């Protein structure tokens, strides 16, 4: 109902869904307890518990935490009574798993045990993502049974865990744990490994297996995930493999059925590797590598107008500053001050051919940007009194208003 | 209600080119090294919205 | 040696300094120039030349050619004419075909094409070719070849968004024809864009008769001599000896790059080659820069929380700007006094911006908390809370609203 070249007074801001959802997760990050029973640890504090209710060997519970150094929030995954009994389990794991810096992996800052929450636990350091929600809580949570997975949303999750498992396999290890429960959506189609570190640990000495069988085995847990996706039965419910193959053979794609087989296929006698697995997917990594730049684009859209709003603000707040002093005596009503005062008449003291007021919220921030640009275009200020004129240029009004600045600067 | 609230059902226009004035008025005006200034002539109310 | 792009840094989309790329990008889009010569026309005004040095080349099209910066007046958006002099357009046909296949074309490494139309204005025969804006973009031969060695991963890089810009031409049964590093524009750091699409499918309308796959393989090869050229310093009109280009190449590079650029040249081998086969040989690169595009958006979605309140206090300091000196007033210019005109003890001047912003969001929540306005003058004298001032303001303001 809206010519092209009129704008609605919201169209000139960030659009309400978005900064919803960046509102929401700000409230996730912040939220505090000022007097739970909860331990502060010597370096966390303000833990908050997550856990709105399985992969490792201890009970388990996650809290959003603050660390003391750098401010910043990490999520806390503690195993309840884990005792220490040889420390390299410990910091050998947390040396490998340091290193690894992916998009498509939660990652670790630290491994540690404490006794402050009076047991012995095993705690993980991880990144926040406030708002997070688990696959497992995303797709299989019923009430109604769970709608279809569209075919495109699981090959963006097979090139997600696929980046995953590249830089994973390439440092020697293996991803242990691709459980629903354990990838988190930190985004609309953005998944994360998020409990990595963890079997690692748990299993430290323990496990007899190589680290390619483990990361055979990454394959074969990879291609589960993605079955139980497809046709909507819990991993554990997963009984019958083949007649789960055919289910998504027949709602999917032969190419996704393809993937699928050779993820699961451990009777070929040829040892499986990411690169091998890559080199099959590269079309649809193309397509995503695509979209993902294209998202950036539209981040930095909405970030370059909402960091023009803090420049407008600012102007603003040095416009203000500048006109109607109590004061040299009147120094706001002459010389160059005079025509920023008619300036600002003109931005925001509009009226219609009716003698209303017009509000257009467009009008005005145009034309702070255009003084913060130092536009060579030409506006008209009209004198309070109406008898006279002044054309000037938003280059020559730049000038005027930094040095009607900077005179309240040295005066200091 | 939020004081950064405005009406949401205020219309602005984007498109138009920048204000050209007739090269007769800009005779009337007195220039100076900062620009020109002289007497409003025109029957346009004070600041009013121009349709270029 | 898959070591050189497995080894990529993480900041390898990421800009050195945002705020001052946002900030130069910002400026860059609103100038404009006080006399140029340049017309109006019906739907763009406010043109500037984006052309460096004015000087007449034809290279890739064969008529000299223009770049503006321009703002169209349908939509108040800015976006960029490529401009054929002396251009005239003999078959109408020519726009409506060639747009209607390109008018889908949605890619993150092409420039999108908007519009195609001819033009009398510039005082001659002119076509006009309407794209998306980049500010303060830069060709891969301005930025590679104005008079160091390229790093792999740069070219790696490169490579994968340009065969992501190919898997979507020739998806749509059409062929990028214009590889020229002058038509390769970096519109941020490692960024690359294709910025001529539609020209030469126009120019060419009726006189081509190769076939669509034909033009592909050509892709190929083009495809292929980029890549040459920003391997060995070379420009691609004085690659000459391939084969000698190619030794250079596998003396600077990796086995795995020459292997590339090979299969890109080679149009012995028989085959069709096929966007498709070429992906596949650069999979694990190409999976290497999906997580560096993802690793730039958490970069991007981190300063955009930062950010996100300043539409908020925009918005707040205007209604102060709108209500104040139009011609209970009297409270309201006191709080703007107390808010933005702060002085010393000396009588100096205080600029303090946190004041300016706790008393911002203080009246913006309407608080309970009380404060003492003045009169320079000690003898008028109030005390408020916030929530009476919002209220105040709030109801001047509905006032100006009822019109
Ligand atoms: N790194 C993280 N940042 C933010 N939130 C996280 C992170 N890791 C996990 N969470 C959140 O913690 C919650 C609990 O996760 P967890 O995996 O412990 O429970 P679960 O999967 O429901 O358990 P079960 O496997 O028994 O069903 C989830 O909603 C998840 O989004
Ligand atoms: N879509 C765009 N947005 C912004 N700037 C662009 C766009 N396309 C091209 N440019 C810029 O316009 C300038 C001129 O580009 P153009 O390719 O026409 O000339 P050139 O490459 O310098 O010389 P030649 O025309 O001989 O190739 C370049 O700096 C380029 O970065
Ligand atoms: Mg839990
Ligand atoms: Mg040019």
């Amino acid at each position: 109902e809206l010519q092209p070249w009129q704008r609605a007074t919201y169209d000139f801001f960030m659009p309400q869904n978005l900064r919803e959802d960046l509102q929401k997760k700000q409230f996730a990050t912040l939220q505090v307890i000022p007097n739970s029973g909860l331990p502060q640890l010597e370096h966390w504090h303000s833990l908050v518990p997550l856990d709105t209710s399985s992969c490792f060997g201890y009970p388990s519970w996650v809290y959003k935490a603050q660390n003391s150094r750098n401010g910043r929030h990490y999520a806390l995954r503690r195993l309840e009574g884990y005792r220490l009994t040889n420390e390299k389990a410990i910091l050998n794991v947390m040396k490998d798993w340091k290193k690894i810096k992916n998009a498509s992996i939660v990652t670790i800052h630290e491994v540690f045990t404490t006794r402050e929450f009076g047991d012995s636990s095993l705690i993980f350091a991880y990144d926040f993502h406030p708002l997070s929600k688990t696959l497992q809580e995303h797709h299989f949570q019923p009430y109604r049974p769970p709608p279809a997975v569209p075919e495109n949303t699981i090959w963006g999750y097979i090139c997600q865990i696929a980046n995953a498992l590249k830089t994973i396999h390439s440092n020697r290890l293996a991803a242990r744990c691709l459980e629903p429960s354990k990838i988190i959506l930190t985004d609309i189609n953005r998944i994360r490994l998020s409990a990595c570190a963890i079997l690692d640990v748990v299993q430290f000495g323990m496990n007899s297996r190589s680290v390619v069988e483990l990361q055979q085995e990454d394959f074969v847990k990879f291609g589960k995930l993605i079955l139980s996706l497809a046709t909507g039965t819990l991993p554990a419910h997963l009984n019958n493999i083949p007649a789960a193959l055919e289910t998504l053979g027949n709602k999917y794609s032969a190419n996704l059925k393809s993937a699928v087989n050779w993820l699961l296929d451990t009777s070929s006698g040829e040892t499986k590797t990411i690169e091998h697995f890559m080199t099959g997917i590269a079309s649809q990594m193309t397509t995503f590598f695509d979209l993902a730049l294209q998202d950036n684009d539209e981040k930095l859209f909405h970030l370059a107008r909402e960091v023009e709003n803090g420049r407008i603000a600012r102007s603003l707040m040095k416009l203000l500053t500048i006109l109607e002093r109590g004061d040299v005596p009147s120094w706001s009503e002459t010389g160059d001050r005079y025509q920023l005062k008619l300036f600002r008449d003109y931005v925001f003291h509009r009226v219609d051919a009716d003698g209303k007021p017009n509000l257009s919220i467009g009008h005005m921030l145009t034309c702070m940007s255009k003084l913060e640009a130092g536009v060579d275009e030409n506006i008209l200020l009209t004198s309070r009194d109406n008898e006279t004129v002044f054309v000037l240029s938003y280059r020559e009004l730049r000038q005027m208003y930094d040095r009607a600045f900077n005179e309240l600067v040295k005066a200091s | 209600p939020l004081f950064s609230a405005w009406p949401a059902d205020i219309i602005s226009d984007v498109g138009a080119p920048p204000l050209q004035l007739e090269p007769s008025f800009v005779a009337t005006l007195k220039q100076a090294e900062w620009g020109l200034y002289g007497k409003n002539t025109r029957n346009v109310r004070r600041n009013q919205v121009e349709d270029t």
